[PDB]
């Protein structure tokens, strides 16, 4: 029981490694990048249209920092008056 | 209480006994 | 609210990227002028007429590799090999730049990158073929941003990571909007185990392309696994699945694991863990039913079955499980592992010692391995051996927080007697891990403290003898309650000390 106890708390920590089959990175995956020689300048000029706002709320709740505030202008140059 | 009521059998050691008291079938080629 | 489904993201696209992306038919020019011929890939579409078709009406190279690219999907990847190389035989890409015959290259490349994905075997054969296919693009056109991302997945397929990294910051350097760059970046820093700069950059991956294949969202959760932030990771997980529901049992196998490991560390009665551990049983038994024969749900059902003391269908899934994936070292020390904690309880030391070495030699990651080898020492007793090897892990993995360790260096160093300061510093870090934890700490462990602390404190000894008592409750015997009668003798508490007596 006490080397059940141990696999308890480790669990399955070093058998995620198998679990890395989503890293590996293929072009013809994609199935609008290939639909024309150049799709994929299309479709990464695509998405420059969209941005954070675009994004679904529980997906923004996704990105998580590892507010704007009304005192923190952006410098400019010219000026007005 | 949570801190407590928490600790039980299968902390203690008797999660092959608990384990042992739940059944189930499966579709095992083998 | 908004449903989170590939809908959304579809809807938040223009229309040219929603349907034309996905057509499952292609529009084929004919030679002889405006006629034109649509064929459906839903039907059985034959490799062989189709080529013969398109090199008689010579159509445009997008239109055979867009049909290599259906046929990757298709799962045909011989197929599509056959279209690349009838493509290659064809009269338009002769008749075209280099341009064309090195993108086309560079498909076969992709292909045997595909081929070596799918059937994880013949690697050196199809990386010689698909880096002379890089080379031979790369000589035809050198200008292709493409054909550096192919080097840089070469290179880290062959564990040469410095060069891909080298590579992707020429492409960074050429452009920043590079997705797969960024993927390929953030996979080889979290081979390197940089696990956090690697979670900015699927962080950054996500916001540019929410629809990019691979899925983001994986490597977010496994960041957040590293991270403890597991809560987040099941709710990535289950938007990945919403956003890919097919092909991506590997999603369903994580949520398992996940819950799993929230029904171990986080079920406050013994009922709730009953019902949430028949629940992981019932969806890995569910995500069994589309793959039968994988061998992670195998070896998770292994540790069920030998808790269900069904040794011998342990021992047939750990030998199916060598035999089939016997190049993953991790399924080899698993199955090692689960065939010496069988032979345990047949009581064959020698055996199930030689099982955990084989597990220790086939991956050093184990540390349960280990620390059976331990015990098999001692069942053995070998009690020096024993100690040497443990002296040896803890000096090796002074980080590592193995409490059962620990306690089992402060019992054999309080055998010993002349190691007590070890002793006494393994078991208060095993009591402060036991704390962190929220784990019942063992009385045994304060009983040891105690007789340590005899010689050398008497307080100490009896306010651990006094923890030890409160813990056991009702379990008090009479060694213990002879051992406070006289502390508090010895203490000159003559009420207690009778009270303790009495």
């Amino acid at each position: 029981r006490l080397l059940s106890a141990l696999f308890s708390k480790d669990n399955f920590r070093y058998l995620m490694n198998e679990t890395s089959d989503g890293l590996d990175v293929n072009y013809l995956r994609i199935p609008g990048i290939i639909e024309n020689e150049k799709s994929l300048g299309k479709l990464f000029s695509s998405y420059k249209n969209l941005a954070i706002e675009n994004l679904h709320p529980d997906d923004r709740l996704l990105l998580v920092d590892p507010s704007p505030v009304f005192f923190l202008r952006r410098p400019q140059y010219v000026s007005d008056g | 209480k949570l801190e407590s009521m928490v600790k039980s059998n299968y902390r203690n050691g008797g999660l092959d006994r608990i384990i042992s008291k739940i059944d189930f079938d499966f579709d095992l080629e083998l | 609210m908004s449903l989170l489904d590939q809908d959304y993201y579809l809807s938040a696209l223009p229309e040219d990227k929603r349907a034309e992306l996905v057509t499952l038919q292609l529009t084929i020019p004919l030679k002889s002028g405006d006629e034109v011929v649509t064929i459906d890939f839903n039907e059985d579409v034959d490799v062989s007429q189709l080529c013969v078709l398109l090199e008689s009406e010579n159509a445009r190279p997008d239109l055979w590799l867009s049909a290599a690219k259906v046929f990757v999907s298709k799962g045909n990847i011989a197929g599509s090999q056959e279209i690349i190389r009838k493509a290659l035989q064809s009269n338009v890409i002769l008749d075209s730049s280099a341009s064309v015959t090195s993108l086309f290259h560079n498909f076969s490349f992709w292909l045997s990158l595909m081929e070596y994905v799918s059937t994880n075997s013949r690697e050196d054969q199809f990386l010689e073929y698909a880096s002379n296919s890089l080379q031979a693009s790369n000589s035809l056109d050198s200008g292709l941003i493409l054909n550096g991302i192919g080097n840089g997945v070469l290179y880290a397929k062959s564990r040469r990571y410095d060069e891909a990294l080298k590579e992707f910051d020429n492409l960074l350097k050429k452009k920043s909007t590079n997705i797969l760059a960024i993927l390929g970046k953030a996979q080889i820093l979290y081979k390197r185990q940089k696990y956090s700069q690697a979670l900015e950059l699927y962080q950054k991956a996500l916001t540019i392309n929410p629809l990019i294949v691979p899925d983001p969202r994986l490597g977010i959760g496994l960041c957040f696994w590293h991270l403890n932030n597991k809560q987040l990771a099941e709710q990535a997980w289950h938007n990945s699945l919403k956003v890919h529901p097919q092909n991506n049992l590997n999603t369903k196998i994580l949520i398992c694991l996940a819950k799993f490991d929230y029904c171990f560390n986080e079920s406050k009665d013994d009922d709730e863990f009953t019902a949430l551990y028949r629940e992981s049983l019932e969806f890995l038994h569910s995500c069994l039913k589309e793959d039968a024969k994988h061998p992670l749900l195998l070896m998770v059902l292994a540790s069920y079955y030998f808790s269900k003391e069904d040794y011998e269908k342990v021992e047939k899934l750990c030998n199916l499980v060598l035999k089939e994936n016997s190049r993953n070292a991790a399924f080899v020390s698993a199955s090692h592992f689960w065939l010496a904690r069988v032979a345990y309880h047949k009581e064959d030391y020698v055996q199930a010692q030689k099982q955990f070495k084989q597990a220790e030699d086939s991956q050093n990651s184990n540390t349960l391995a280990k620390l059976g080898y331990a015990q098999c020492l001692i069942a053995r007793n070998e009690v020096g051996d024993a100690t040497i090897y443990l002296e040896k892990f803890f000096k090796e993995n002074q980080d590592s927080k193995s409490s059962e360790m620990m306690l089992l260096l402060g019992i054999i160093y309080s055998q010993s007697g002349k190691s007590y300061y070890k002793a006494i510093i393994f078991l208060e870090k095993y009591v402060a891990v036991c704390q962190e934890e929220n784990y019942p700490i063992l009385p045994e462990a304060y009983l040891v403290l105690s007789r340590v602390y005899e010689n050398k404190d008497l307080n100490v000894a009896l306010d651990y003898l006094m923890k030890a008592n409160d813990i056991l409750g009702d379990k008090a015997n009479v060694y213990v309650l002879n051992n406070l009668g006289i502390y508090h003798f010895f203490r000159n508490n003559v009420s207690q000390s009778s009270d303790f007596f009495a």
